[PDB]
């Protein structure tokens, strides 16, 4: 009766790192961006495992359901059928970072578990949705109310970049000398 | 130590529903015999406000299950996170976000 | 002209290694925003086989 | 699984998320490889919180606003890629080194 | 307990009227609303020095404090917006650019940067951090139509949110090192061993904290930003940005890692004798001035280090004082860029050459600010470096002022040669303004905020020197809340 909640860690921890090397080395990005939603669920699996019943909850609504949904829009908008391969541009750069991304992991690896952590045996979650709330409004209460003025500015800064110039694209407002609407007035120019 | 009480049934559910397709469509496999979307960036606008207004409503869930234990402070300070996401609201009717 | 070409010569040559030293490392910037992101993590990397010993 | 499996598991998936950022061409393939980093910065901070400090969960509402932000900042993140893709019709990621020097 | 937190409430008030004023009135707001927000920002000083006599007070259950050190660094920031609603009142009204949603993101890294140099847990110095970030990369890639701006939000945006990555993964190690306990104050009593996690919690979050400031194996974002952005934006990020960097790492290093204490000065020794380097070598083959002021930054950000390694209490009074001086320089060389470009287009040096019979308020007011960046004397870049030097040689460090000294004088070479191609250069070495300068009018819209918010950071620039000694009390009483 433990060991089907290690059968099923391992079985979650290769759910992901299998679909993390899907979302970085697969040659579509289409099947690159459905995985992603395959992270996302199995972390969400873990979270129960860890006895985090709200934290998975909340994450399959934000990460599969809103953020993964925002991805394959954002994928679809930009296909253009033009990939043009040309995969020695410069140099092999790509093995460089295979250098330094092995070396952050036996790195990591050699701190984890030389650490001495003190880890208690108490029972964890008294109804973490009680105790997860009792949090927001005493003690992180300020970046509580700092989440709601980084979300509409989120929401004013990507509604300014992405939407479309249908009110005035030809616009000359004004001039001391000329500037080109909706863009900064240096102009471009080779010394 | 796993103190989480009721999930006992969600793997053993986890796998049978899972069983549902995989299972039937090879109970069916034993049985049977100019190309362009254009670029309209409203796909993209009508799911930018979903992620604002999806976090909005995991934000509410601690508050709403533990508000008639919290009190009328914390429905004050509850009360900014709302009256500022609605201006988010506003922004996007207006400024023409979600029209299709 | 010892003096126009040789002590003349040593103060022209720190004017001359400082403006070549400037376009030698104006060519460590070179775009492409991930080899900015190497050399981020490449530090990242250094500064802990430094400060360990 | 104990807490030493989740913090290698954490450790290696950053890890894999930093290869994705340094090595794609596509330009919305290092936004989930971004991801990437921001999901074993949550999966280091629930496992310290399970362990660690069981009673009252400090991660769990840590590993709450990291999730608000990474959906915040994917959300202005393809925001950009989607203005370049209408000024450079193309996202390639060796096409942007325009500002060299 | 909430009256500490006041001067950043009075900027979310005045982010919603200059936001509520661009839906309802719709680009003929614009004729009043950013005068508000100066009324806004400026409520937010004059309500500090209310707070400027209160004992200190540790706020919202521990998580925000208002001690001396958090009043200043939140004077500056508020300040730097100030300047730079002074500035982009008239540039994004220029570029047809609706200006009610381009204060509104920038009176959010205000109040983004407001936040860190008070905060106190672990969590609200990252949400705090996250919000000047993510409202960093919408303005600098505000303009949308540049092909330079769209390659410079880009490149702010993986190196930024990657940053964002590793400064999380040593704010979650730090939860762990400890027993939990996110706050800034209950971890140092709980971790004193100096061990390798310690070392690897202490790295991964310096490579966040020197991100903003752009130290120099970080810096690499900042010479391409700074020529892709609009420039109001650069004269934020440039002070607004790196203060509250610097703000971060008094209030991060002091706290977590008293401990540790030789590595961090050791670290931050190696990028400053780097910055001092590639900051002021590199800046001589630069053309455009957008570009040149790029590098200056960095190596500008290498003077600021060199009080922060020595660890006295004239060390730190040092690097506080010269950021108070750094914001009268560099937001009086950006409006001077500013106002050369918006009367003619490529503002770069070389274009800059037959000035001073023109514009001559911009080449004395642009002549002051790029002579002061350099160190001479009388004005207030002088008295700012030599209290940098006379920090530096108290307590050892005999070396890293002597690098301040040999790269002091590189940094001659390049704001000479703007000041230079603007005042020597003979009436027939014009190339631009050959006749085509606008014949200056100083009377259509907003530029007499420009014109205001020149003078008074040129005033500002020479007598804060000679008028030193109420900033130099002002300063060494904000330090002595440091440990």
């Amino acid at each position: 009766a433990t060991l089907t909640q290690t059968i099923t860690f391992f079985a979650l921890a290769a759910a992901v790192i299998i679909a993390a090397l899907g979302v970085v080395l697969l040659d579509n990005v289409v099947y690159s961006a459905f995985l992603l939603g395959g992270v996302f669920l199995s972390i969400a699996g873990l979270y129960i495992l860890m006895n985090a019943d709200f934290v998975s909850a909340a994450q399959i609504l934000i990460y599969v359901g809103a953020v993964n949904v925002l991805i394959l829009f954002a994928i679809m908008l930009v296909n253009k059928r033009e990939t043009y391969t040309p995969v020695p541009g410069r140099w092999l750069r790509q093995g460089g970072a295979a250098v330094v991304s092995l070396g952050v992991f036996a790195l990591l690896t050699k701190m984890i578990l030389q650490t001495p952590w003190q880890l208690s045996s108490v029972p964890p979650t008294p109804d973490s949705i009680t105790t997860i709330g009792q949090h927001f409004f005493s003690d992180f209460l300020l970046p509580f109310e700092l989440a709601s003025v980084l979300l509409l500015m989120a929401l004013i800064g990507a509604v300014v970049l992405a939407r479309r110039e249908l009110v005035l694209e030809p616009e000359p407002i004004l001039g001391e000398e000329v500037v080109p609407p909706l863009e900064l007035p240096e102009r471009p120019r080779e010394p | 130590v796993f103190v989480l009480s009721g999930y006992e049934y969600f793997l053993g559910f986890l796998i049978i529903c899972s069983l549902v397709p995989v299972l039937a469509l090879a109970a069916s496999a034993l049985l049977r015999p100019g190309a362009w979307i254009q670029f309209n960036v409203r796909y993209y606008m009508f799911a930018l406000v979903f992620v604002i207004f999806d976090v909005e409503t995991v934000f509410l869930y601690p508050w709403a299950v533990a508000f008639h234990q919290l009190g009328l402070l914390a429905f004050i300070e509850a009360l900014i996170f709302i009256a500022i996401l609605v201006v988010a609201l506003v922004y996007a009717w207006r400024k023409r976000a979600l029209e299709w | 002209e010892v003096d126009y070409n040789v002590v003349d010569g040593v103060v022209n040559l720190t004017g001359f290694v400082t403006m070549v030293t400037g376009e030698g490392l104006k060519y460590l910037q070179n775009g492409r925003a991930q080899f900015y992101a190497l050399i981020v993590l490449l530090a990242v990397l250094g500064f802990v086989i430094f400060s360990v010993q | 699984m104990q807490l030493t499996y989740v913090l290698i598991l954490a450790a290696l998936l950053f890890c894999i998320g930093i290869y994705g950022l340094v090595t794609s061409r596509n330009a919305v393939r290092v936004l989930m490889s971004i991801e990437l980093l921001l999901n074993a910065v949550n999966l280091n901070l629930i496992g310290f919180a399970n362990y660690l400090d069981g009673q009252q969960i400090k991660g769990q509402v840590f590993a709450v606003f990291v999730i608000t932000v990474a959906a915040a900042e994917a959300a202005v993140g393809l925001a950009i890629i989607l203005a370049i893709y209408r000024n450079r019709d193309t996202v390639d990621m060796e096409k942007f080194n325009l500002l060299k020097w | 307990n909430a009256g500490t937190i006041l001067p950043e409430t009075i900027l979310i008030v005045t982010l919603l009227v200059v936001l509520l004023a661009d839906l309802i009135q719709g680009r003929q707001a614009d004729r009043w609303t950013p005068y508000f927000a100066i009324v806004g920002l400026g409520g937010a000083i004059a309500t500090m020095i209310p707070l400027w006599t209160q004992p200190a007070t540790i706020s919202f259950f521990g998580s925000f404090i208002s001690d001396h050190l958090s009043l200043f660094f939140r004077g500056l920031i508020a300040l730097s917006a100030l300047g730079t609603i002074l500035m982009s009142i008239r540039y994004v009204e220029q570029t047809g650019s609706s200006l009610g949603e381009f204060m509104t993101i920038l009176l959010t890294a205000t109040v983004g940067g407001m936040f860190i140099a008070g905060a106190q847990e672990l969590v609200f110095i990252f949400v705090a951090l996250e919000t000047l970030s993510i409202a960093s990369y919408l303005l600098t890639g505000y303009t949308k139509r540049d092909s330079r701006s769209n390659e410079a939000a880009l490149k702010y945006l993986l190196i930024g949110a990657a940053s964002s990555a590793i400064f999380l993964y040593g704010s979650s190690l730090l939860y762990g090192l400890s027993g939990g306990h996110t706050q800034l104050p209950a971890i140092a009593q709980a971790l004193s061993s100096e061990s390798l996690g310690l070392v690897v919690a202490l790295v991964f979050v310096i490579a966040g904290i020197s991100f903003k400031i752009s130290a120099v194996p970080f810096h690499q974002w900042t010479p391409d930003v700074y020529e892709g952005a609009p420039t109001p934006v650069v004269a934020f990020l440039s002070v607004g940005s790196k203060a509250a960097g610097f703000a971060l790492a008094i209030r991060f290093l002091t706290l977590a890692f008293p401990s540790v204490t030789d590595q961090w000065q050791l670290i931050f020794t190696v990028l400053a004798i780097l910055s001092m380097i590639l900051g002021n070598v590199v800046a001589l083959a630069q053309t455009s001035m957008k570009r040149m002021l790029a590098y200056s930054s960095i190596g500008q950000a290498g003077f600021v280090m060199i009080g922060f390694v020595v660890g006295t209490e004239a060390g730190y009074a040092s690097m506080l004082f010269y950021l108070l001086v750094y914001l009268f320089m560099n937001l009086g060389a950006f409006t001077c860029v500013i106002l050369f470009s918006l009367r003619t287009g490529t503002d770069q040096i070389s274009e800059y050459a037959g000035l001073y019979q023109k514009d001559p308020l911009l080449t004395l007011g642009l002549s002051l600010c790029l002579l002061s960046l350099g160190g001479i004397p009388p004005l207030a870049g002088f008295f700012g470096k030599i209290y940098l030097f006379w920090a530096g040689w108290q307590a050892g460090a005999y070396g890293l002022v002597l690098l301040g000294l040999l790269t002091s004088v590189i940094s001659i070479y390049y704001y000479i040669r703007v000041v230079k191609m603007m005042v020597v250069k003979e009436p027939q070495e014009m190339s631009e303004a050959v006749r085509n300068y606008p014949e200056v009018s100083w009377s259509s819209f907003g530029l007499r905020p420009l014109q205001v918010g020149l003078v008074m950071t040129v005033i500002a620039t020479s007598l804060a020197g000679i008028l030193a000694n109420p900033l130099f009390n002002l300063v060494n009483t904000a330090v002595w809340d440091v440990p």
